[PDB]
This record gives structure tokens, sequence and C-alpha cells, in this order.
């Protein structure tokens, strides 16, 4: 087994963008989606300051240079969890793309939970699913806030279980306890079409790619 | 209700 | 099991230590993942506070020399007629035509701002747009 | 074996925690009962985990039976662990002044010998903990919980010598007056090293305590300072 | 509670038995149905009990046993539905499904 | 390569200044009942009422003309230290554009 | 970089009006 986890799990590893993520996505093409819009300044959270370019007529624009980067961040640990058979949970109280992401995380074979979330879903997890459920490896938050406008109970929840989360986060959301955050809109459909998009095709790369290196490992 | 169901 | 004092540290420092002491006895599947490519900040809470005194938001206002230009013609011709398409990326407005052409007096002349703007004003009449004060 | 005194239950040993239901065992983990009281009947019990390596938690419990009440708090203290730096794993990094509501904690790093010289909850925690040589003096409003949570708080803030040299980028030169002028470097940092010196800062400005510049004079002259005790 | 070489065996205890119902009321093993294996207990143990259930009874274990017990994930823990984490998979899986349909129609006695 | 400053500074929505009393083009992509749910770039919609006169050719994908108000819908209340949002922009529909 | 923003006061603020007798004894 010592062969089989050099070759196949910590090859990866050795290479700082294994499964081509950079190519998923530009500057251009985020701006296009309109990743840059905020809300206005007086929904702005302090700890999204450093992620802010500037107020343009009291309208916070997103600084899509760092967003670049936090998404190659995200997207490279999305990719490299994937390919480890990891399971994924994606997570999003925005009723509008409901069934958008359950759709997406049905045709990358990974998880959606979009619904009421009850209390005790992962902390208490063996008493609500079994003694021997297996909890999700990565949890992406297309939403980080529930219909309140406070954090989702997930990011804290998952902080609490040792989960990796992956985050999208508005001017106006919370980013302390988001593993990988990516400042950008939420609101707009375009946006988060393409974070689904993004998601989705990082997810199916990096398994075809897992099958392809374990097909190439028996066969040579 | 716009996203009735969801 | 790892440690829930979400407070402390963060999911890494936590794992890593529990992992050291021995509490775990093997790494968690995304331990190496993160350890290969951490991200660039570390989760650790942090309670947000209120600034309070002279205490001021580092957030910047986003203005351009164009501006003035454009406040002054939305003051004299006021909002064109015709609609903006904000969905063409390229969508090139009236006051934005009034603005470049008024750039173009600039680099090509002196630099008054009332005359700029009444020969600006009059080659775009020239040009066909209808401007009306 | 009796606890800090003969009817008390504080310093008792409890055993190891259950096997979790996660599947982990905790069988290098010692329990010690700090704090048990009777809620108007039902029982809250203060209890401590720690397997002596750096590794170490508290909990609350509450339960009708006393022995459930054990139970609860040791299982959770379990799954909410600390782990705490040890300089050389006998002592703390530096010294730790805290505040935590209306107890006041002040810690000091001693060498090797030194003992526990603490509140005696204090004992029972470092020896959970694995700190072997330290001072400590409690002040203020003496409550077993505030004492606890201050003492975990202030013990799991201390930055080590590592951290010390990668945030000023210089090494860390250990003097020990047992090993004459020799310099000792404990750390040294991981990325490049500053090529300008630290301020000379010919008086810092220092926040001091009356009780050591006193004692450091000779103006003490408590009557209960430096009794013989048993070795702890 | 009831393991699963449990109710296995119980599952070959009943076939055997059946076969040899079939045996002792001369009727053909193959064809022997659970009406027939119904009627020839009624006739070979007789009971006029009012409660039909008090009445003797031989019928395939999974009839009598409940073992509502359904594995949702396999031997790597992966659950098997995409919604398993919301805890009610089939319900939202419905739900789904129905908002799918009226999504595309927009696009576009009894009880 | 185009960087993020240039983008902004030649966007048409940063081009477009206020965006009070600024006529814009809108897209319906939502209806319920007589409530049009109008996208005219930016980052909310606005939500109108279907007009008493020609309703019939409001539908999906029609294109429309608004006069922008607010581009976000906030309002600060007692005892609050942010903003509360509705999420929707507000204008005013005034027709079709041929 | 030339397309930064640059520091400056709104230049779309409308100046507060005068009134009817302003200027006038
Ligand atoms: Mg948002
Ligand atoms: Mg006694």
């Amino acid at each position: 087994s010592t062969d089989f986890n050099d070759k196949i799990l910590n090859e990866p590893l050795k290479h700082s963008d294994f499964f081509n993520v950079k190519e998923l996505f530009s500057v251009r093409s985020l701006f296009d989606a309109r990743v840059h819009l905020g809300h206005k300044a007086g929904c702005r959270h302090r700890f999204m300051e450093p992620y802010i370019f500037g107020s343009r007529l009291d309208h916070d624009i997103i600084d899509l240079e760092q967003t670049a980067t936090h998404l190659q961040l995200a997207l490279n640990f999305t990719a490299h969890m994937a390919y480890r058979k990891g399971i994924i949970l994606f997570i999003s109280r925005n009723r509008q793309f409901s069934y958008l992401i359950e759709n997406m995380a049905r045709d990358c074979g990974e998880y959606a939970h979009t619904r009421y979330f009850r209390g005790g879903m992962l902390t208490n997890a063996r008493l609500l699913f079994g003694p021997t459920v297996r909890l999700p490896d990565l949890i992406i938050f297309l939403h980080t806030l529930n219909n309140i406008f406070e954090p989702h109970v997930a990011v804290r929840d998952a902080a609490k279980m040792n989960i990796p989360t992956v985050g999208i986060v508005d001017t106006n959301c919370n980013p302390c306890l988001i593993t990988y955050p990516v400042p950008g809109n939420d609101d707009s459909p375009l946006a988060v079409h393409l974070y689904c998009r993004l998601f989705q095709t990082a997810i199916t790369r990096a398994k075809e790619k897992r099958q392809q290196v374990e097909a190439l490992y028996r066969l040579q | 209700d716009p996203w009735q169901g969801c | 099991a790892g440690s829930r004092l979400e407070t402390v540290g963060s999911i890494f420092s936590r794992t890593r230590d529990l992992v050291r002491a021995g509490v775990l006895k093997e790494k968690p599947l995304w331990f190496d993942v993160y350890d290969a490519f951490p991200p660039l900040r570390e989760p650790v809470f942090q309670r947000p506070r209120v600034r309070y005194g002279k205490a001021k938001a580092p957030i910047q206002d986003i203005w351009y020399h164009e501006d003035r230009i454009r406040a002054k013609f939305y003051s004299v011709y006021g909002s064109g007629q015709r609609a903006f398409d904000l969905f063409n990326p390229n969508f090139k407005s009236t006051c934005q035509r009034f603005v470049e052409k008024y750039t173009e007096l600039q680099k090509l002349g002196e630099t008054d701002e009332e005359k700029l703007f009444v020969e600006t004003g009059k080659a775009l009449l020239a040009e066909g747009v209808i401007l009306r004060r | 074996e009796r606890g800090w005194s003969g009817n008390s239950w504080g310093g008792i040993s409890l055993g190891p925690p259950d096997p979790g239901p996660c599947g982990e065992t905790y069988e290098d983990f010692d329990t010690r009962i700090l704090e048990v009281r009777n809620v108007f009947k039902s029982i809250r019990v203060l209890v401590a985990v720690g397997n002596g390596k750096g590794a170490a938690g508290f909990s609350i419990g509450k339960a009708t039976d006393r022995m459930d009440a054990f139970r609860k708090a040791k299982n959770r203290a379990v799954h909410h662990l600390h782990y705490i730096e040890r300089y050389e794993d006998h002592t703390i990094f530096h010294d730790i002044s805290l505040r935590f509501k209306r107890t006041h904690i002040k810690m000091k790093k001693q060498p090797k010998g030194y003992g526990l010289r603490c509140h005696r909850a204090i004992i029972t925690i470092c020896r959970l903990i694995g700190i072997k040589d330290m001072y400590a003096k409690v002040s203020g409003s003496i409550n077993m919980l505030s004492l606890t949570q201050g003492l975990f708080r202030g013990l799991s803030r201390q930055e080590t010598h590592q951290q010390l040299a990668d945030k000023k980028g210089l090494h860390v030169v250990e003097i020990r007056e047992e090993c004459g002028p020799l310099p000792i470097v404990v750390a040294s940092p991981r990325g490049p090293l500053r090529k300008d010196p630290e301020p000379e800062d010919e008086v810092p400005d220092v926040k001091l305590d009356w009780e050591d510049v006193k004692t450091a004079q000779g103006m003490k002259r408590s009557v209960w300072s430096n009794l013989k005790r048993a070795a702890t | 509670t009831y393991t699963e070489d449990f109710i296995k065996k119980q599952i070959e205890e009943f076939n055997i038995g059946k076969r040899h119902l079939a045996n002792m009321m001369g009727e053909d093993p193959e064809t022997f149905t659970q009406e027939d294996i119904d009627r020839a207990i009624a006739y070979l143990f007789p009971s006029g009990l009012f409660e039909k259930r008090a009445r003797p009874v031989m019928k395939h274990p999974e009839q009598i046993f409940p073992r509502q017990r359904a594995i949702q994930w396999g031997e790597d823990g992966r659950p098997f539905h995409y919604l398993f984490y919301t805890g009610k998979q089939s319900y939202y899986s419905l739900m789904h499904d129905v908002y799918g349909m009226l999504l595309n129609l927009e696009k576009h006695g009894s009880r | 390569v185009e960087s993020f400053a240039s983008m902004l500074r030649h966007s048409p929505l940063t081009q477009m200044g206020p965006a009070k009393d600024k006529l814009v083009i809108g897209r319906i992509f939502h209806i319920v009942e007589n409530d049009l749910y109008i996208d005219f770039g930016g980052k909310f919609h606005c939500v109108c009422r279907r007009p008493e006169v020609d309703g019939e050719k409001y539908q999906k994908g029609t294109r429309v003309r608004l006069r922008l108000l607010d581009l976000e819908l906030t309002s600060r209340f007692l005892g609050a230290t942010t903003d509360t949002t509705v999420l929707e922009a507000n204008a005013v529909l005034l027709g079709i554009q041929e | 970089n030339e397309d930064l923003p640059i520091s400056m006061e709104n230049p779309y603020k409308e100046p507060l009006k005068k009134c009817i007798l302003c200027g006038k004894h």
C-alpha cells in the first residue's frame, strides 16, 4: 500500500496546479458575471474591508484581483478533495437558487443541503443519522447567510466538527471562520451560475483525473 | 412567494 | 474526534496539535491538502468590533477625473432621453461621447473648462447628436 | 486516596474517560474533580481531563445523580481539549498575567526542580497538562470556574520561542547563569533574518507589579511566603 | 432485535417448511403458493378463534418481522442519495421533482 | 492584459454615475401573476406591477424601459448598527422597448 | 497606473439652493 499511497495520494500534492483550475476563469469572466458588485456601504461587515476595492456612489465594489487568487485556492482545494474521494456538501439557503444547486450537486456526484438546517445535523450526527454515519469532508457555501441576514449555523458547526469550508462571502458577510473564503457577489444569478459551473467542473475533472491515474497505475 | 416549493 | 473549541485557534491548528499529542490516531483526509495548499489567512475566530472616536473605515470612494465632466453634463443637458443598456459591455452613452470628445479637446488644445464645455457641445451638435439644455 | 481534604471532592481522580462514540479510546487520560455543587435537587460538577503531554480540557456536567454528572462532564471534556505548549516539556514559555472576570492570575516560568507552588486546583490542572515547574498567584475572587477558565485561556494564549523568532525575524538567544556567558540559541526564524538589530530601549515602558518588585527588594515580610511544603 | 443471519435462517426454514407442506398436502411444491399455504394450515390446524391473528399462521419471514432498517450508505461510507444530509432525502427529492416539473410547464370523486 | 481597474473605470455601470432618474433597459426574467421581475444589469432585480395598459405584451424575455430610483433599497432602523436590505432595486416601469 | 481612482470630493453633489430673499435687504 506504500507504493499506492506515494503514487496516487502524494503525487498530486507535489504540483502547484495539478488539475489546471486556473484556466476555468479569469478576471474578465468574473467581471462579466458581476462578481464585483457588493452591497451598499451601510451593510458592510468590518472583516470584509480588506477585500473591497472601494465604494462607488455608496456601493461597495469587490476587488476582483483578490477574488481571483482566493477562487484559485478554493478551487484547487475542492479539486484535491474530490480527487481523494471525499464527501462534498453544498449548502445555500437562498431559495432563488435551491433548485440550481441541488441539480448541480446531483450532477457532479456530490451532496446538497438547501433546506431548513435542523439543529445538530453536524454536531449531533450520530444521533440523527446513525452511529456509523460518515460526515462531509468539505462543505461549500454558495451563501453563508440565512434568511435573517445572520450567518448560516453550519459555518460554526463545521468549525466545531473540524470540517474545512469553502464559501462565497459578500461585503456584508463574516469570513472569519470560512477556511477558503472567496469574496464575491452572491446575489446576481449570473455570478451564482458561474460559481456553480466552476465548482462542478473542478469536481468532475478531479474525479476523472483520479480514475485515469488509477487506470494508468494498474495497467502499467 | 416567487420561489414556491424551495 | 477533534476539539470542538471553534473559537480557539483554527481547525488546522487544533487538528495538528491533537495529532501530535496522540489524541487523534490518523490525520483527517483534508489535512494533507490543507498543508500543501494553505489559505491566505488562517481561519481564526475574531469578534467584530464597532469603530468609535476618530476611527474611520479605510475604504475609499471611487472617483475619476471625468466624473466632474459627467456631473456638469448631467446638470446642463440632463439625463439623456435615450436609455442605458448596461448588458452591452461596450455601451456608449451620450454623456460618455461628451466625455471622450472633451478629453480629446483637452489633449489637443488649452485648458479652459467653460470653453471646453461649449466647444464640445458644438462639435457634438455637428456630429448630429441632439442635446437639449 | 483523599482529595484536597478528607471530606472534599476536589482533587479526586475519576479514572480514564469512557471510549467515545467516535470510537477513540482515552486510556492515557486522567480525570480530576475540581468542584461539586448542589443545585436547588441536582448536582453540578466541574471536572478536568488531561493526558499529561499538553492535551487537557475541562467541562461542567449537570445531573440528578452524581455519577451521571461525572460521566457527562468527563465525556464532554474529552471533546473540548486544549493543547498547551510547554517549554522543555516542564514549564511555560513566559510569565502570564491575566484577569478573567474578577479573578486575577499571575503565572511565572521557573527552572527545573522548582515544583508547582500554585493554588491547589492549579496544581491539579498542571499535573493533568504536564507542567512540572511554575509559580502562580491567584487574587481577587477565588471562583473555581473562573479560575479554570482563566488558567486555560492564559495557557492557551502563550507565545512559543519559535513564534517569537518568526514574528521578529531574529534569533532567540537564551542566557543561563548556570551556563556562564555561553549563548544558547533556542529558536531561529524559518524565513530570512533581519539585519537591523532591535532598538536598544534604554528604559522599557513595561507595567510592573508592586508585588514582584517588593519581593525583589526584600521589603516583603509575609510569614506565609516560602513555607516548607510537601512535594507537588 | 433480529439480526440478518437470523432472518436468513428463518428464510431457509420457511422454504423447507413450504416444501414439506407441499409434500404433506400432495400438491406440487413448485407451484405451491401462499394462498395454498394458508388453506393447508387452516385445514391441518383448525382454529375457531375469532381473532384472525391468534389463529395458527405460517407466513414468509419478511411478512412477520418488520425490519424497517434501510441502508443509506455503502462500505466506503458515501451515502447513496445526494439529499442524504437533509435527513428527508425521499421527501425533498419528491419536492425537487415537482418543482422541476413546475419550472418546465412555466417555460412551456377522489381525494 | 486588462487589469480590474481598467474594467471598472470603463464599465457602463461606472459610467452611468448616480442611478437616480436614469433611463435603463431591463429584461423580464420571471413572472408571478402580475408581478414582473426585471433585471437591468445591476446587482439586484426590480419587481414591477404589470401595467393596466397593454399588459399582455409583458412576458418573459421582454425588453422594457425603466427609470431607476435606487440600485438597492436599504434603511437603518432604531437600535441597529447595520442597514437592513430588502435585496431588490427600486425602479419605475415606463413601457416596452420598440 | 492611470486607470486607478483618484481622491476627490463628490462631484455629483447638488449645492444647497439659495432662498428667494438671500442677497436682498
Ligand atoms: Mg449578497
Ligand atoms: Mg477527615
